[PDB]
């Protein structure tokens, strides 16, 4: 048994029109520059993601579904501006589409709510005093948007499938996989997934993970046949992403930085 | 929401009603929703369309999987989706498909014989177009005479193209379905096809019968025709959840006269033809003794003059009748 269009990859919409140039996204960004520092658009970033990861957690969905619930999110805002639609109401609605694409079903009207207000509620006070102010009319005219914005784009590849087929070719599925799978969890608090087909993110992860357990693998990786200079760039972003990390005290600096995002203007 | 998106998307945003002429050219009424013949109000289009609304409102499990699958397909023999509307005002979800003005159900209505480079013609696209959903992995899961379209008269005349309209027929169900099998593999496919293929040849459906997944008249029809299987010819029909009631319901030795071979002679087809054998591995009734998609494509049928055409028709003049409204 297998998954649908699990090899089309290269003729795949994520291939031919959400892999984005890097210059254009970044460009695309200065208009939420002008209310943001470029540090605090990328702590954003790892926030929404956290808060999409907690959200997938609460409904018991599997790290697919997380993973595109996440990429919809990236799409959406690659493109548009933070003041567009409130992410506090886009990422339950990413998670929402994202689970009726990889087939585990509707989440229900009261399901989705209740996960997205006690999610916020427990695992985010410090961003979130207020309770989750959205009802479900709010969530299916969401996901209208979203869809639009994707050009109907709603099958999404990620780094899981071809690190595990890397992995067992090496033959250390014990020893080098449950930290790969984890360095790949970590990618996505980046914007790798918009700039970098998903095998070459894999290469790049299971790379980091030999180097921190000390395997050599480097006639392995020789023995590929892939632009190493771009698995270096991934490389690059993974280790400067874990001083970010280091750096960053989500908790202790969300509720300002929340404040100084674009305001959505109102009806006259 | 910000107030300069909302408005500026809205404007720009293309609507089913102002570019698509469709009010009163209802062709198909199906389970999924309803199919209109839809002519492009503005200008540079003399070319129709198949424009589908999707039952019900918002994103559906159905509207999803259809919107995610068929956005990524591409292949001369699978149906194309050309546009996606959404429409915010009443939440409904249109669909914008190349229109087909025939099917293999009108046309094997028409009949009641086929050209045999026509037949050839048809089988060849069919298993083209499978093999690319199976090389895929995605399954069809109800293929039919209906759900086999043809492209009538422009750029496209007579090409095959594979779609799935919805709607009792259990003609086309694999033996497996019917004794109880969970799911659907590629091998119930190509037993579907090989029906498709027989009544091809002859107009007739092979498993043709009167109005749980076990179903007991369908059962006998398929080995009236085919005959009861030996052990040897299906090892592991045991395994089946339904094999119990198959032993206590039915007994070998009431269809020992009965084979494929001579169910297709009495209809004007020779056994030792390449077409016969070719049919035979597609109608095997174990699964796993039924040929893939690709080796139906590699059989020396299609090697054996007349060669598939591209054009179904081959050049000549196409008699079938055009879409009813409804
Ligand atoms: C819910 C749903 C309904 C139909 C489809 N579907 N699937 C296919 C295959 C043959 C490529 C697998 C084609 C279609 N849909 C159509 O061909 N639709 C045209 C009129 O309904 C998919 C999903």
């Amino acid at each position: 048994d297998d998954k649908a269009m699990a090899g089309n990859f290269w003729q795949s919409s994520h291939y031919l029109q959400w892999i984005l140039d890097k210059q254009d996204l970044l460009k695309e960004r200065q208009k939420d520059l002008k209310f943001l520092s470029e540090e605090e658009y990328w702590k954003l970033q790892i926030f929404f993601t956290n808060v999409i990861q907690a959200l997938g957690e609460h409904l018991k969905l599997r790290q697919q579904v997380i993973a595109t619930a996440t990429v919809y999110f990236k799409r959406f805002y690659a493109r548009y501006s933070l003041k567009s639609i409130d992410p506090v109401l886009m990422a339950p609605t990413c998670v929402f589409l994202a689970s009726k694409v990889e087939e585990f079903g509707v989440v229900s009207n009261t399901r989705l709510i209740a996960a997205a207000t006690s999610v916020l509620k427990t695992r985010f006070s410090y961003a979130f005093p207020k309770e989750f102010p959205y009802r479900m009319n709010h969530i299916l005219e969401c996901e209208f948007y979203l869809l639009e914005l994707m050009d109907c784009c709603l099958i999404v590849y990620h780094p899981y499938r071809p690190l595990l087929q890397y992995v067992q070719d090496m033959g250390q599925e014990d020893m080098l996989l449950p930290l790969a799978w984890r360095i790949v969890n970590d990618t996505y608090r980046t914007d790798l997934c918009l700039l970098y087909p998903p095998f070459m993110i894999a290469l790049a992860c299971l790379h980091v993970a030999c180097v921190v357990q000390q395997k050599d693998a480097r006639q392995w990786f020789a023995e590929l046949s892939v632009d190493m200079e771009k698995i270096l760039e991934i490389i690059r972003v993974i280790l400067k992403l874990y001083e970010q990390w280091k750096n960053f005290d989500e908790r202790k600096e969300m509720a300002t930085i929340l404040s100084k995002m674009p305001k959505p203007k109102p009806p006259p | 929401m910000d107030y300069d998106f909302k408005v500026k998307l809205s404007s720009e945003r293309e609507r089913v009603e102002d570019l698509f002429e469709y009010e009163g050219c209802k062709v198909g009424r199906g389970t999924y929703g309803h199919v209109y013949k839809a002519k492009r109000k503005d200008g540079k289009d003399d070319k129709d369309y198949a424009l589908k609304q999707i039952e019900g409102t918002g994103i559906s499990m159905s509207a999803c999987r259809e919107i995610a699958l068929l956005r990524e397909l591409k292949h001369p023999n699978v149906i194309s989706l050309q546009k996606v509307f959404l429409s915010h005002a009443d939440r409904k979800v249109w669909l914008l498909f190349d229109y087909a003005e025939h099917d293999l159900w009108h046309i094997i209505k028409f009949h009641r014989q086929l050209p045999r480079g026509m037949v050839k013609s048809l089988l060849y696209q069919i298993l083209d177009g499978i093999h690319y959903l199976h090389a895929n992995w995605v399954l069809h899961r109800d293929l039919k005479p209906a759900n086999i379209l043809v492209m009538g008269e422009g750029p496209e005349r007579g090409r095959v193209k594979i779609a799935d309209m919805g709607f009792v027929t259990f003609w086309y169900r694999a033996p497996e379905l019917l004794l109880g099998a969970r799911h659907y593999t590629k091998a119930i496919d190509i037993w579907a096809i090989g029906c498709i293929f027989a009544e091809l040849l002859t107009s007739e459906p092979i498993f043709h019968c009167r109005q749980n997944p076990y179903h007991h008249d369908q059962l006998d029809r398929i080995f009236n025709v085919m005959g009861f299987p030996a052990d040897k010819d299906w090892e592991d029909i045991k395994k089946m959840p339904e094999h119990s009631t198959l032993m206590k319901d039915f007994r070998r030795n009431t269809y020992t006269n009965c084979s494929l071979i001579k169910y297709m002679e009495k209809h004007k087809v020779k056994p030792d033809s390449k077409a016969f054998h070719l049919l035979q591995k597609l109608l095997t009734m174990d699964p796993i003794k039924r040929i893939t998609s690709e080796q139906a494509m590699q059989d020396p049928y299609f090697l054996e003059d007349p060669l598939p055409t591209s054009d179904v028709f081959a050049g000549c003049q196409i008699p079938y009748p055009k879409r009813e409204f409804l």
